[PDB]
RNA sequence: UUAGGCGGCCACAGCGGUGGGGUUGCCUCCCGUACCCAUCCCGAACACGGAAGAUAAGCCCACCAGCGUUCCAGGGAGUACUGGAGUGCGCGAGCCUCUGGGAAAUCCGGUUCGCCGCCACC
RNA sequence: AGUGCAAGAGCAAAAGAUGACUUGACAGUGUUCUUCCCAACGAGGAACGCUGACGCGAAAGCGUGGUCUAGCGAACCAAUU
RNA sequence: CCUGUCAAACUCCAAACUUACAGACGCUGUUUGACGCGGGGAUUCCGGUGCGCGGGGU
């Protein structure tokens, strides 16, 4: 299970790469889904990869993601383990936050928004014209180097 | 004509002599030059003058770059001298001039060109040890009359 | 294209790769398909005739019936539904 | 062994190359059956503008009525080495042409399963020389 | 053979077996085929369908299996073709088959010849099939009555082994008999 | 299939080559023209009739790789080329990095001297 | 090689050659594609059917002109069946 | 035998990639009716630029 950031706007991108991260969920910059590991899933990450940061994030990165920025799917409400304890198949955001990884359930099939919408990066992100590799954000990150971004992002 | 008007490799390939008529002829006159009854391995030293950007060289600048230098080793080594030179590439690609303004403006046939792409041969002379810098020499001089930058390189000599 | 008939641009398509020269074994010629049945579209450079036309190569089309020896296959030419009239030797079943 | 490999007489094609007939009435009375006109291909320049026209003549002798000409065939003419093919056939002269092979040649001229006589059975032309010399006359 | 663009014909038309423009021709009747070849000294007649994988004989009849019925005569002739025929003809009737279109493969169509007699045969056993009344043998030729009246030239036998002197297209008869009699064990 | 017939795929099956195999069996070559039929001339072929002889052809069986072909290993080569991205480099033609793909020639070593189907048959 | 003529393509027990026979280069009426990719538009063209009548062949079958892609023309008026 | 080069109108080879149909995942639709069908009204048929690939032309 990989952590899809968008770091990069619609404007100049390619319809065929907007309409990906639209079929992934994410219509806003800044926006993050949690995408499982299959073949299918793994071409759609490859066309967005330029425009994208991903990664498998922490049990703990993720908990803390959850926490401050999942909604339910439709309202206000905070998600907390009070709220994943009266909705979900889950005692607290710790096994909701599991299943996720092991890719067992998906945050729609639990009534929660497939979208996680983030704050701007604190102290901001490494660039948005150059890959990880080359010292900017965008493409796949290490657990650690996404936990970073996520968290910086909470 | 300068070389800046047909030195890129802007153009497609024409080559095709089936479909062109009025070619002018090559003035390259030699290809194999020096002693050519002997072998290329009968020789110990070998080396090479080579391209170092893309480019289209016309037959003129070929004849100008081979006669400066083959006639370098003719005064040094002599008229029989042991040496043998070869010009490797041949000027297949045909070339045209717009000599009316841009209307039907596909050109006549005003001559021929060698593409040579970066790191190949262009030249390469096979010469006995104390004949070595003579022949860096006389491509110091052929690649005064070609349009890119070259490398002088030594492919078989570990007599320095 | 300079001119436009049906066989312009074909050069390839139409033509045998050398060791496929010559004629066709007539057991894919005699072959008979169902309704409802997808088959793949192309043309037998080595056989002239119920040959369609030359754009639709490479198309999936879906049997619908026969007119005489030839069959009516149903494609979808961009947007538009097309019925062509085509013979078993220029058809292959799918899978 | 030797019964199916020793040689026989296939055909003798006895051809009179003319240009322009009447030489088909001393053939049929010197050959003992009916002979065949032969037409030309391509326009050449000395008078022959025409393509299906009789040129020449030929009989095709098999048989009996071959061997009963060789008879009286052989002893008018002087065979030497030169005069065989790399198949071990000889011509003559009037062309009198012999074709000489052996006993399976069916296999290469019948219309069902076909196939080419191998390198092996094809005859030679030393071993043609050998079977004529053994039949009333001499060779070099 | 020679190199990369040497087209090797395909493998029955490279061993100068199967005539594959007359296949497709024959083929498109959608009939199946009365495949009708000889021998030297026998006589084949199939009844042939089409297959995935290769072509499916449904009822086949070698002159072989002709004395297994009481032929103590020679096997390649033309009582024989016939006979042959009949009884191909005959097991395709209990196999299901009702139509057939004669495939001659290499042989020529020539009048009166052993091919045309194992369709006349095919024919008279219930099976439709498209031919031409003249271009069959004679009733009399089909019996052996040539065979007959060329042992009448008699000084030397005509058969080596022992059948008969003068010879019986008689037995023709009397084996026509047998199989158009449905008790018969196929 | 102790030699057959009809095929599918249509060279992995081609080209060339070595060895083996046939008393009432099979296929053949073979023997022979009264007939059905046949040759613009020839029972050569086609057609028909037949077994004195034969395994030399063909065919079937076993096998060889020199040529052609198929596939595989290792090398060439993650090279050539390339879909996506870049306030990366270059006067420029052009190149580079990241990401997703990925050859061809040739060399060496293997493979390949057909596979499969239906029928008939000591 | 040849296959009437550009070019590209197809064809070897043929689509080429020879020979013999024959007039399907037939009447009528369609389906479909093309013309006009997608996507509307005529004449024209082609493929593929059916009805009728024929030719050839043992028969399956082939023949809706020439192996395929060029060789074409509205309304009004005239002549013609 | 050896040795030196090429092809828009060459190809024994051969990508990336584009493309037909189908299944799966995704997204979307069944009160926001999608897909599709029928009808009314248009405007429009001087375009431009960047990038990639081009063709002509110094
Ligand atoms: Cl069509
Ligand atoms: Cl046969
Ligand atoms: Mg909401
Ligand atoms: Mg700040
Ligand atoms: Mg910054
Ligand atoms: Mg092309
Ligand atoms: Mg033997
Ligand atoms: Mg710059
Ligand atoms: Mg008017
Ligand atoms: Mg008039
Ligand atoms: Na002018
Ligand atoms: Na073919
Ligand atoms: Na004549
Ligand atoms: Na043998
Ligand atoms: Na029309
Ligand atoms: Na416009
Ligand atoms: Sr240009
Ligand atoms: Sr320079
Ligand atoms: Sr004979
Ligand atoms: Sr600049
Ligand atoms: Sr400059
Ligand atoms: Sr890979
Ligand atoms: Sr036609
Ligand atoms: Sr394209």
């Amino acid at each position: 299970m990989h952590a899809l950031v968008q770091l990069r706007g619609e404007v100049n991108m390619h319809t065929d790469i907007q309409d990906t991260l639209e079929m992934l969920n994410i219509h806003h910059v800044n926006h993050c889904t949690l995408v499982p590991e299959t073949d299918a899933y793994r071409g759609m990450v490859a066309k967005v990869n330029d425009f994208v940061a991903f990664g498998e994030p922490s049990q703990e990165t993720l908990e803390t993601v959850l926490a401050t920025r999942a909604e339910p799917l439709e309202g206000d409400a905070d998600v907390d383990d009070e709220w994943v304890a009266e909705h979900t198949d889950y005692d607290d955001i710790s096994g909701l936050a599991f299943a996720l990884l092991s890719e067992e359930t998906t945050l729609r099939e639990q009534g929660l928004s497939p979208t996680l919408r983030l704050h701007p990066p604190r102290g901001g992100h490494d660039g948005v014209k150059h890959p990880v590799k080359e010292g900017g954000q965008l493409g796949k990150h290490d657990t650690e180097g996404i936990d970073d971004l996520l968290e910086a992002m909470r | 004509k300068p070389a800046s008007m047909y030195r890129d490799i802007d153009k497609p390939a024409y080559t095709r002599r089936e479909y062109i008529t009025g070619i002018p002829g090559s003035k390259i006159a030699q290809h194999k030059m020096g002693r050519k009854q002997k072998d290329a391995d009968d020789y110990p030293v070998q080396i090479s003058l080579i391209v170092e950007e893309t480019v289209q060289l016309r037959h003129g600048s070929l004849e100008a770059s081979r006669l400066s230098a083959n006639r370098h080793l003719i005064k040094e080594l002599g008229e029989e001298g042991d040496y043998k030179m070869t010009l490797r590439k041949f000027p297949h690609q045909v070339l045209r001039e717009n000599k009316d303004g841009m209307r039907a403006a596909f050109g006549k046939i005003v001559g021929t060109a060698a593409r040579v792409q970066a790191g190949e041969q262009l030249f390469t002379a096979y010469c006995n040890v104390e004949d070595a810098e003579h022949v860096k020499e006389a491509f110091r001089r052929a690649y005064n009359k070609i349009t890119p930058s070259c490398r002088i390189k030594v492919e078989r000599g570990e007599e320095l | 294209p300079s001119s436009n008939g049906p066989l312009e641009g074909t050069r390839g398509k139409l033509k045998n790769k050398p060791r496929d020269r010559g004629t066709s074994p007539p057991q894919r010629a005699v072959e008979e398909f169902d309704d409802g049945e997808k088959v793949h579209l192309k043309i037998d450079p080595s056989v002239p005739n119920g040959r369609f036309h030359p754009r639709f190569d490479g198309q999936t089309g879906t049997v619908e019936g026969k007119q005489g020896d030839a069959y009516k296959v149903d494609i979808v030419d961009g947007g538009k539904e097309k019925t062509i009239i085509v013979t078993a030797a220029h058809l292959r079943r799918q899978e | 062994f030797h019964e199916m490999r020793e040689p026989r007489i296939e055909k003798v094609v006895v051809h009179m190359g003319i240009g322009h007939a009447n030489a088909e009435d001393i053939l049929g009375e010197i050959t003992g059956q009916m002979p065949v006109r032969t037409k030309a291909k391509r326009t050449v320049g000395e008078f022959d503008i025409r393509e299906g026209d009789p040129i020449g003549a030929k009989v095709t002798l098999r048989d009996e009525m071959a061997e009963e000409f060789l008879q009286t065939a052989l002893p008018l003419a002087e065979l030497a080495t030169s005069q065989f093919d790399d198949t071990g056939n000889f011509s003559f002269g009037l062309d009198v042409t012999v074709n000489l092979v052996r006993p399976g040649y069916r296999v290469a001229k019948r219309d069902k399963a076909s196939r080419s006589i191998p390198t092996k059975h094809r005859l030679n032309p030393a071993d043609a020389v050998a079977f004529i010399e053994s039949t009333y006359d001499v060779e070099v | 053979a020679t190199g990369p663009r040497y087209k090797v014909p395909m493998r029955r038309r490279r061993e100068a077996r199967t005539d594959y423009h007359q296949r497709l021709r024959l083929l498109k009747s959608g009939k199946p085929r009365l495949v009708a070849r000889k021998s030297n000294k026998h006589v084949r007649a199939q009844l042939v369908t089409l297959g995935p994988n290769g072509d499916d004989t449904l009822a086949s009849a070698h002159s072989s299996d002709l004395a297994e019925y009481g032929w103590e005569a020679p096997t390649g002739n033309m009582p024989s073709a016939y006979l042959t025929g009949l009884l191909a003809g005959l097991r395709a009737q209990e196999a299901g088959v009702e139509e057939a279109v004669l495939d001659i493969g290499l042989n020529s169509p020539t009048p009166g010849s052993k091919v045309f007699a194992i369709q006349e045969g095919a024919i008279d056993a219930g099976l439709d099939i498209p031919h031409n009344d003249d271009v069959l043998a004679d009733w009399q030729r089909t019996r052996g009555a040539h065979i007959a009246e060329y042992d009448e030239q008699l000084e030397e036998p005509l058969y080596s082994g022992d059948f008969d002197a003068a010879d019986l297209p008689e037995h023709f008869d009397e084996l026509r008999e047998t199989l158009l009699d449905g008790d018969i064990e196929l």
